[PDB]
């Protein structure tokens, strides 16, 4: 293949047009392919963080990707004029605007909660929007509310920085895993928030879960926070017999639906069926008669509110509030029935939105920019873990330990460089901090500067000298502080290894660091992480007896999609060479019997499951009987269907 | 009678202990608790059975007692068959035991050593094993021959088997020291 | 210090002496500190873990460190255990680590592989890797950049092996570019080793740095495949720490999408070759007989030629001139360069299974487990394995090409260019030399006369010629010469310094001989016209340049399946002459079998229930899967 000829590398000079989705990761062309094929689908599964922060060694070009990703903040197209805003519920309200340059009216909505997919989310961290009320004005550039990555002015953020070193602690670091402290653990953090469709029939009815009988509460209250992860639980109720069955309602029977749920309960939403008057005099059904009011509330709040706008002679108002308009007036109205799925439901059906945050546990997975994945194994109190006590700057800990075998063979030097970047700034910051008045001190600054990246220097200097005294003291005092930030593209423009090897030589007041009980020099420095999706309770499953196939075979049950179960009880089938490898041993007999009274013979299966039950506990010596086979009848019913059948002897 | 769960690295303990979490131990031998409960605590099997469903939700320590008990005194230590898919190799199917449970509630990794990781050609990459527990103590006895002390002697040749041997790491503790 | 080994083996404070010297080597590391001169000498440091003390055994002086003191009480616990001294018989250098394996292997078969002193060689793996461990944490382990900078000051060899870059003002053929990299691969791994360093420890052990892959770091990467095999002429000229280019980078890319598509595709059948071969040979069972009566004409033959194929003849009888089937002998070297009869099981007598004789030595070993599902698994795994691993190499070897004595004195080819050394020569080319390409259809000259005047000396071009593009152009009407039958294409034309002919060049796969190996079980292109004593001397040849080890007894059961005999009866071996036999594809093998229960679940189910082909309806024999159905 010749085809190459035709690439030159006279015009790809000075210009990244060549990368897709390898922008964000620095130092492109150190890195194999095969690594840094990885980090594509890595960005890909990144779940969101609390305490997001932007990374100290950034590649100049998340801002821009930042700015164009509209999926997570929503700003001003046109400047509005606040014309009204109405509640709906604790913390959910919408507001009515205008226009002030075409004369249309639009609507914004307050809410606490998204829901990406069918597990994952964030919270919105509607600020600015509060803070405006009573017909403000809205200008072009300001930013109504934005997720938690994103900070205070625009700058994006999808990581942390933590301190970290190359070591091993006893043979835990193996393949790929990782050892962390317990204050790293605390400031990592996620978010999960989850939908749940209860149903409720005519026949069915509520336990009384929370609270006594003066006050039945079937379901937690609108900011209440559930208990025991049990959001409610229905009994179905019989006309023939049911005086020994309703005896107490505040505990738990053997035929019960109960639906299972964790987190803080935010957001609830009922949509009924029957008519009012038969609802009002039913002493179970309170709780929800309180809130289908308040609701219905709501809506004949807009129909009295804005019906001089819509039903005017303007009428020049955006798609979306009229729809809203209509949706709202559709419910004040009579004689409306709601169907689902294409069906008509008899009895009320609501809707749930909880919220939960889930802190770092083990078994999960933290990678860094580079792709170095791992996987967390123990966590340790922040004492343990290996601590500098011979330096200037004692006190410095190290927060995560990565394996320092599979660092070469994996072909990936970038790492070594950033680490190496990160310890020469900690150690250049701490000789400004020692010493030297604000006059000189931004020069021991600019040196250090001219020697990584030349681009940066001259908007150092303008920005040093655009600002003042105080702001520039206030600047000083927080790069101390945090850390001085170093800037390097991906492909073209960064440090390869001579002017590593120069900056190396320019210092020569430069040692290793001397830990404690350790006997060996080692340097830390501060690496940039980022969460993964995987996570271990989303592939967990056990299973002792579930619902069985119409056959007769175990067979996966739809429950835990509905929430109505904890694990997903789904079996573990055996495959095609799993019963060879098991007849390895020349035993047979033993594995006829294990299969037969484990998932083909009903009346095994029986007899197995009792004197499991009944008898001696400590030691078993259960005996097996000898009945035919379920397979075996399916088989010969199907062969003598084709005009076959199998003969002994 | 089957679970699925995921590999964590596991120090301190002999070759053939594993630790299993919370969860799925307290509801794959769920019948056999029943049994115990049933007589210390003295009530029916309707009346022990509810005990049980509170005793999962959240942690706590009357179940706790009587689960430690179990696997203490039962003949030949409660053991099941750990596989991994797909196997193609020999010895990717074993019979190992059980001798210590997770305190904590949220851990859901099963713990195991790191000399058996070889064994399975694996890793900590994040892949799903399949437990299934063995309960007829007749039938236990034709199995030990698949546990990992019949697979030390090397069937290729008669030697003594490589892959129960130190690797990754461990070579390199051994020579600095014994150098 | 001097303790008595034989006494301190038996004084029944093994725990208490044990656990005090475990605990003093430990203490006192953790407060000295290490010092590092990186020059040929070493520094003096100074630790407990190397100190002189002598071992007494029996009265005999064996000068050990220290540090080899603690491993040897740690690794000699099964004496305690029995009861039994210890003689210098078992003791073994503990220098090295691969030495550890030969210490095991002679514990287990000196107690005669006891179930009992299974458990306490299990019992010693735990508690040689727990005392492991503390070593690491309180020494510690560390990998650092500046650890390579630190080492290019005091070595000036090392800073001209990392500025490196292939030179450009001579011809390199594609042979020469893997010399060079061996060549200077080769010295990186004598200065490092040699002098101390960081690194020192991670080389001698010779775990975690691997040969081939840390070169790329810091010498150049060299040459890649492509897609479809064919060696790509743009050698990357700067390595990875130095950095990449754009020309590279597209490259590089290549490499990296060919391992993603080889994954895929190999994860999507990966259980359908080791399906096959386990529903078959399954059904062999060993008998304990001494002997079946086999004549000894029927004894199969062997030809030996290199020391690996006696290394897969252990523990097996084999005939003399004198001697009647005595044990082999792997160490003496005497039986090389001759054939041999080694009783084999595809000649086995017994209606049941193998007995003792046939079998070898082993019976022991394997006589609780089955016999015949051992070989499968043994066989399979590792094929799959390479078939991953060694493919991940994507750095390839290439092979020299003998282009002939005038094609030297003319052209003198750089990479995939030809260029002459005076253009005056012209060369002339008849119209029938020129052949159509398999791929890209282009015209390709193989072999050609050149017109150097009055002289010519004819051309044989081992490998495929493209003409260039830019001559070709006036071709078409100036140089096409139909008039004389021949073309002529004058050189003097062609300016000088430019292209006159491109060729490509296919790598020699490593996986192409384990391919082979698939082929020879199912293509049916060398199986059907050939006997066993020929199949089984073809078969070793194949594993013996693969790299598999594997006992000749776990090879040669499939051989015995795979063969059919006619007569289905194996007692008619017992007479002088050999019955006949037909050997079969492993998938038609099954089929055209005896056996009911592995037809069925095996494959073509409408096939051998509707029509009678494979004459389904007078197989009953016996399995030992029937208790399935
Ligand atoms: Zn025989």
């Amino acid at each position: 293949m010749d085809d190459i000829s035709v690439i030159k590398n006279e015009d790809y000079e000075g210009s990244h047009r060549f990368l897709a989705e390898e922008l964000l990761m620095p130092n492109a062309n150190k890195t194999d392919g095969n690594r840094s094929t990885m980090f594509c689908s890595h960005l890909a599964q990144a779940v969101t963080l609390q305490k997001a922060e932007p990374p100290l060694v950034y590649t100049n070009f998340e801002n821009q990707v930042g700015k164009y990703s509209t999926a997570g903040y929503r700003k001003a197209n046109s400047n509005y004029k606040v014309i009204e805003k109405i509640y709906k519920n604790d913390y959910n309200y919408v507001l009515i605007v205008q226009d002030q340059e075409t004369g249309e009216y639009t609507l914004f909505e307050r809410a606490e909660c998204e829901f990406l997919t069918e597990h994952y989310g964030f919270q919105w961290d509607n600020d600015k929007i509060d803070s405006l009320k009573k017909d403000d004005t809205i200008e072009k550039d300001t930013v109504l509310y934005k997720n938690t990555c994103y900070d205070e002015n625009m700058n994006f953020g999808y990581g942390v920085n933590l301190n970290a070193a190359y070591f091993s602690y006893k043979n835990e670091t193996l393949e790929d895993a990782i050892v962390i402290s317990e204050s790293a653990a605390k400031k990592l953090g996620t978010f999960s928030v989850n939908k749940v469709k209860v149903s409720v029939n005519t026949n069915d009815i509520l336990l009384n879960l929370y609270g006594d009988n003066e006050n039945y509460k079937g379901f937690p209250d609108i900011g209440e926070h559930i208990k025991n992860q049990i959001i409610a639980s229905r009994r179905r109720f019989d006309y023939n017999t049911a005086l020994y069955e309703l005896k107490n309602l505040n505990e738990m029977r053997d035929s019960d639906t109960p639906f299972f749920a964790d987190g803080k309960i935010v957001d609830i939403e009922i949509f009924s069926n029957v008519p009012e008057e038969e609802l009002k005099v039913q002493k179970y059904n309170e709780q929800v008669l309180y809130y289908i009011n308040k609701q219905k509330e709501f809506s004949n709040n807009v129909y009295q509110k804005l019906k001089k706008i819509v039903e005017g002679k303007d009428n020049n108002v955006s798609d979306k509030l009229l729809h809203f308009y209509n949706n709202c007036k559709m419910r004040i109205d009579e004689n409306i029935s709601y169907t689902y799925q294409n069906s008509k439901f008899s009895g009320f059906i609501m809707e749930f939105t909880i919220l939960e945050e889930e802190p770092l546990n083990k078994g999960s997975k933290i990678t860094g920019r580079y792709g170095n994945k791992g996987v967390i194994s123990k966590i340790l109190p922040d004492d343990q873990m290996p601590t500098v006590a011979e330096g200037r700057f004692k006190g410095l800990k190290a927060d995560i330990c990565l394996n320092p075998l599979g660092v070469f063979n994996r072909l990936n030097p970038s790492q070594l460089i950033e680490q190496e970047l990160n310890w020469i700034a900690k150690f250049i910051r701490k000789d400004m901090e020692e010493a030297g008045s604000n006059e000189e001190k931004v020069s021991i600054l600019l040196d250090f500067l001219n020697r990584v990246n030349k681009e940066e220097t001259e908007l150092m200097e303008e920005f040093i000298n655009s600002l003042n005294k105080t702001e520039l003291e206030e600047f000083l005092n927080d790069i101390i502080e945090n850390g001085i930030p170093i800037c390097q593209k991906p492909f073209f423009g960064n440090i390869g290894l001579d002017e590593l090897w120069e900056l190396y030589n320019h210092y020569d007041h430069i040692d290793y660091f001397k830990c404690e009980g350790i006997s060996t020099p080692l340097i830390i420095g501060e690496i940039y992480m980022v969460r993964l999706k995987h996570e271990p309770h989303s592939k967990f499953s056990a299973r002792s007896t579930s619902f069985m196939n119409l056959r007769g075979l175990p067979a996966k049950s739809k429950n835990f999609k509905e929430h109505k179960d904890l694990y997903s009880k789904t079996p573990v089938r055996i495959g095609n060479m799993e019963i060879s490898n098991l007849s390895l041993t020349n035993e047979m007999g033993s594995i006829m019997d294990m299969l037969n009274s484990y998932s083909n013979n009903e009346t095994n299966r029986r007899e197995l499951i009792m004197q499991l039950l009944t008898g001696n506990p400590f030691d078993t010596n259960i005996d097996l009987s000898d009945v035919e086979s379920g397979t075996s009848k399916i088989l010969k019913s199907l062969f003598t269907c084709l005009g076959l059948s199998i003969d002994d002897v | 009678f089957s679970a699925r769960n995921v590999i964590t690295p596991l120090i301190g303990h002999p070759i053939d202990e594993v630790a299993m979490p919370y969860k799925t131990f307290a509801e794959l031998y769920k019948f056999q608790l029943i049994n115990l409960i049933s007589k210390v605590k003295g009530i029916n099997y309707n009346e022990a059975l509810k005990f049980w469903e509170k005793g999962i939700l959240g942690f706590n320590q009357e179940l706790y007692n009587y689960m430690e008990e179990l696997i203490t005194k039962t003949k030949g230590g409660c053991t099941f068959l750990l596989n991994r898919n797909p196997t193609i190799s020999i010895g990717s199917i074993l019979y190992l035991k059980i001798g210590l449970i997770k305190k904590d509630y949220k851990d859901l990794t099963l713990g195991i050593s790191n000399n058996l990781l070889s064994a399975l050609s694996g890793d900590y990459d994040g892949d799903v094993l399949n437990i299934i527990p063995v309960f007829d103590n007749k039938m236990k006895e034709h199995f030990s021959l698949l546990s990992p002390q019949n697979f030390l002697v090397d069937r290729n040749n008669g030697r003594f088997n490589g892959d129960f041997d130190l690797q990754k790491d461990q070579i390199l503790g051994i020579f600095i020291l014994n150098n | 210090k001097t303790y008595n080994l034989n006494d301190i083996l038996l004084s029944n404070e093994y725990e208490k002496i044990k656990e005090d010297i475990k605990e003093e080597i430990i203490n006192d590391m953790a407060s000295k500190k290490v010092k590092y001169s990186n020059t040929s000498e070493f520094a003096k440091n100074d630790f407990l873990k190397d100190e002189f003390i002598d071992l007494v055994v029996d009265g005999e002086t064996y000068e050990i460190t220290y540090g080899n003191l603690i491993t040897l009480l740690i690794v000699a616990r099964p004496f305690n255990h029995f009861k039994v001294p210890m003689t210098e018989d078992l003791l073994f250098d503990l220098s090295d680590l691969k030495e550890y394996q030969n210490y095991y292997t002679t514990l287990l078969e000196h107690f005669g592989y006891s179930n009992e002193i299974k458990s306490i060689i299990k019992d010693v793996i735990s508690e040689l890797a727990i005392f492991s461990g503390d070593i690491n944490v309180t020494f510690g382990n560390t990998v650092s950049i500046k650890s390579l900078i630190d080492l290019g000051n005091k070595v000036k060899r090392f800073r001209e092996l990392l500025h490196y870059r292939l030179p450009n003002d001579e011809a390199l053929e594609f042979n020469d570019i893997e010399a060079i990299i061996k060549k200077n691969l080769d010295e990186i791994m004598k200065i490092l080793s040699e002098t101390d360093n960081m690194l020192r420890y991670y080389i001698d052990s010779g775990a975690g740095i691997n040969s081939k892959q840390f070169g790329q770091v810091l010498s150049l990467v060299g040459s890649k495949p492509d897609l479809f095999g064919k060696i790509i002429p743009y050698p990357i000229n700067t390595s990875f720490l130095r950095g990449l280019d754009v020309r590279s980078f597209y490259i590089n890319a290549l490499g990296a999408r060919k391992a993603l598509i080889t994954n895929y595709q190999q994860v999507r059948n990966s259980g359908y070759l080791t399906r096959k071969i386990s529903m078959l040979l399954m059904d062999t069972k060993l008998i304990d007989l001494d002997d079946c009566g086999s004549h000894e004409n029927n004894y199969l033959s062997i030809n030996v030629e290199n020391k690996d194929v006696l290394k897969r003849f252990s523990k097996r009888s084999y005939l003399n001139n004198n001697g009647e089937l005595v044990e082999i002998d792997i160490n003496d070297e005497s039986l090389i360069g001759q054939v041999i009869k080694i009783p084999s099981p595809t000649t086995c007598a017994s209606n049941e299974g193998v007995c003792r004789k046939c079998y070898g030595k082993l019976f022991d070993i394997n006589k609780d487990l089955n016999i015949g599902m051992i070989a499968v698994l043994l066989l399979t795994d590792p094929l799959t394995q390479r078939l991953l691993s060694a493919k991940h190499l994507l750095e390839t070897r290439s092979s020299k090409i003998d282009w002939g004595t005038n094609f030297e004195e003319n052209f003198i080819v750089n990479r995939n260019l030809i260029y002459p050394k005076v253009y005056n020569g012209t060369v002339i080319i008849k119209e029938d030399d020129f052949k159509e390409d398999e791929e890209t259809e282009e015209q390709v000259f193989d072999t050609f006369t050149l017109k150097s005047g009055n002289r010519f000396i004819s051309i044989s071009s081992p490998m495929r010629l493209f003409l260039n593009k830019d001559l070709k152009k006036q071709l078409d009407e100036s140089f096409y010469n139909i008039e004389e039958m021949q073309f002529e294409i004058p050189l003097n034309k062609l300016d000088e310094g430019d292209s006159f002919a491109t060729f490509i060049m296919d790598n020699n796969e490593l996986s192409k001989p384990l391919r082979e190996i698939k082929d020879l079980i199912e293509t049916n292109k060398y199986i059907k016209d050939h006997n066993v004593n020929e199949v089984v001397n073809y078969f070793i040849y194949l594993l013996n340049e693969s790299g598999i080890n594997i006992q000749s007894v776990h090879s040669e059961l499939i051989i015995r399946e795979m063969m059919k005999l006619d007569d289905s009866d194996r007692t008619q071996f017992k007479n002088d002459k050999m019955p006949d036999y037909e050997i079969f594809r492993i998938t038609d093998a099954n089929l055209k079998g005896d056996s009911l229960s592995r037809s069925l679940l095996f494959e073509q189910v409408k096939k051998q229930l509707t029509t009678l082909d494979y004459d389904t309806f007078n197989k009953t024999k016996s399995s030992i899967l029937d208790k399935l159905l």
